[PDB]
RNA sequence: CUUGAGUCUCGUAGAGGGGGGUAGAAUUCCAGGUGUAGCGGUGAAAUGCGUAGAGAUCUGGAGGAAUACCGGUGGCGAAGGCGGCCCCCUGGACGAAGACUGACGCUCAGGUGCGAAAGCGUGGGGAGCAAACAGGAUUAGAUACCCUGGUAGUCCACGCCGUAAACGAUGUCGACUUGGAGGUUGUGCCCUUGAGGCGUGGCUUCCGGAGCUAACGCGUUAAGUCGACCGCCUGGGGAGUAC
């Protein structure tokens, strides 16, 4: 497993599964040695530039030391699934568990 | 027929050609002014003076719907474009803003070769 | 003129929208360190950081969008 | 070469460098060039540029010198933009476009 | 390229002790492992000539060591060449 | 023997490479909407093209192509070179610190590769661009340049091809010798400490001493001093040609 910081958004309207899918996603984390070092959700936030004619996307973040494979199916999932509206996955030198500029406002 | 009262026009401040259009507040452009269409041709169509005079053609369509405000766009850096803006201020129609919106790409389109002497 | 060093961040978290907005014009073009006097690596870090935030929709490509 | 003919092509090139490539703009405006007056052999170019700066020599003067101060640098720009062996001497003139 | 852990495993057996890190043996063994990792990359990436350039920089390296070793004690060489299963 | 050489551990920057993704403009097309009399072209027209409603505007889609700002002496590289974001793979550089190996070296004919663009091959793909060719604008050589088009080509994949003013028009390595100003990137110390003060590495730049050079200049990133190996030339034309 290796470090990552991950953020994506689901369509604001599909927020019914948004609380569960996270851990339902961490099913991979929780079930494949995923050491989630941090996780953040920010909720609907107005998009600076509209994506796919959508606004106020449901912002969410993750911080994990994860193995090479898990992330893959994890993002292909996103690539597969459609409730999510945009995705992102970046490696991190080390684990980040400090208030993030989004949450640090709170 | 229907009043709009919030003027929004589109101009095409090209070098060799000078053309303004009248637009409805929600897109739907309605009516236009072509300085080339006035019969001005070649250098005469491109003259800044032709662009300044083309105000009357834009104004008559604006008068028909009786629109007042001014939210117009400029695309292209035409010669003496500021003088055309001065002519719109000389007209005395209430001005809210002008937008310098010459479109800039990321170099994605392949440019054509420049002409030579 | 060593202002990022005064902040003390050798690595600049990209999620810092408030710093990014100062380094972003109304159009959204990145101001150079010619006038901001920032050191290159941070300049380097900021340019890559702005694009990724822009992809995430944190930063606008241009208001006209 | 034929000056009255090359003038049209040069004016387009002068406008492109003037609008997107500026970091000392005392004008700080979309200044538009009414006309150019290249000499035979294009040795000297007279650039008559109107100023969106309220058409007052006070604001206009700020830019015309700014137009003249950065000339060698901008020379390079237009000088490497039309494959010209003649890099035109640069001169700047507020035009009384409005009378 | 490698994992420090794999390098440590090679150093423990090929080297006399963990500190013994220059011994020609402990050198050629690491180079051979590095070539194997690069060969897996080249199997799908033949285009990546740039990485092949280094590939050369080492196959020749041990090649020099081999000789340097071979001209030093074939004894170790002889076992080394078969210890590393090379030049069979 | 250990300083040459090289390994280990600690980092560290980097448009290095290969792959796979993905974004946003732009352009074209297409969709609509509203909305027209033109449009674009020239020095002027022609040429183009419009009531099928074009031209313009929004809204949408499709496609292909390339990645603005940042961004520059700024890096990365043997060089050709490398410029959107992500992930996978992978080369090298460098610092620090200590250990390990112990001359394990340099150069290289022959050698094997590497390789700008166009070009050849197959099959791809097709925005935009543009040789060829095409319509209008001509005679000092108009054979035109200009505008209007436009296939190949331009992209991919795999192939060939192996040359470019592939240029620092400066072979490789090592050593030695005045300066100053930069940049860059390391890192030590000492100040709380940014800044600051001492450093000390790497790489890069501009002057510039001596020295050298026909001169031009070069100038510790020498064309100064030296060393080692390689490569090459011997008036010019014929001629990098006949064969
Ligand atoms: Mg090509
Ligand atoms: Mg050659
Ligand atoms: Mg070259």
């Amino acid at each position: 497993m290796r470090h990552y910081e991950i953020v994506f958004m689901v369509h604001p309207d599909q927020s019914e599964q948004v609380p569960g899918m996270i851990e339902r996603y961490t099913a991979a984390i929780t079930g494949a040695e995923g050491k989630i070092h941090r996780l953040e959700d920010w909720g609907r936030r107005q998009l600076a530039y509209p994506i796919n004619k959508l606004h106020k996307a449901h912002y969410v973040l993750m911080n994990v030391e994860a193995p090479q494979e898990v992330i893959d199916e994890l993002e292909t999932t996103f690539r597969f699934n459609d409730a999510v509206i945009r995705s992102m996955v970046m490696r991190t030198k080390h684990a980040v568990t400090e208030a993030s500029p989004m949450v640090k406002a709170k | 027929r229907k009043q709009v009262s919030d003027g929004v026009a589109h101009i095409h401040a090209s070098f060799n050609n000078t053309i303004v259009t009248i637009t409805d507040r929600q897109g739907n452009a309605l009516g236009w002014a072509t300085a080339g269409g006035s019969g001005f041709r070649g250098s005469r169509k491109s003259t800044p003076f032709a662009a300044q005079v083309a105000a009357e053609r834009c104004a008559d369509a604006v008068k028909e719907y009786g629109i007042k405000n001014l939210e117009v766009m400029v695309k292209g850096p035409g010669p003496g474009r500021e003088s055309t803006i001065r002519a719109l201020n000389a007209a005395g129609f209430r001005i809210t803003n002008i937008t310098d919106v010459t479109p800039i790409p990321h170099n994605g389109c392949r440019p054509p070769k420049k002409r030579r002497v | 003129f060593c202002r990022f060093t005064a902040e003390g961040v050798q690595e600049i978290d990209y999620k810092d929208i408030a710093t990014l907005k100062n380094y972003i014009t109304e159009s959204g073009k990145i101001v150079p360190s010619r006038i901001t006097g920032t050191r290159a690596k941070y300049q380097r870090q900021l340019a890559r950081a702005i694009k990724r935030a822009r992809y995430l929709s944190l930063l606008p490509y241009t208001d006209r969008h | 070469g034929r000056p009255q003919r090359v003038a049209q092509e040069m004016q387009k090139e002068i406008a492109l460098i003037l609008q997107r490539e500026i970091k000392d703009p005392r004008l700080g405006m979309m200044t538009t060039v009414s006309g150019v007056e290249m000499s035979r052999d294009l040795a000297y170019a007279k650039v008559y540029v109107t100023f969106l700066n309220d058409k007052d020599e006070d604001a206009v003067k700020a830019g015309i010198k700014a137009l003249q101060e950065a000339s060698g640098f901008i020379r390079s720009l237009l000088g490497k933009a039309m494959r010209l062996r003649i890099v035109p001497e640069l001169t700047f003139f507020y035009d009384n476009s409005l009378v | 390229s490698l994992s420090t852990e794999a390098t440590a495993k090679i150093v423990s057996e090929f080297g006399r002790d963990a500190n013994d890190t220059g011994s020609t043996e402990v050198q050629v063994a690491l180079l051979t492992a590095q070539i194997n990792h690069l060969q897996g990359h080249f199997a799908e990436h033949k285009k990546d000539h740039h990485s092949r350039r280094g590939l050369l920089r080492m196959v020749s390296q041990r090649r020099k060591l081999l000789d340097y070793l071979k001209r030093k004690d074939v004894a170790r060489y002889t076992q080394l060449i078969e210890r590393l299963g090379l030049r069979r």
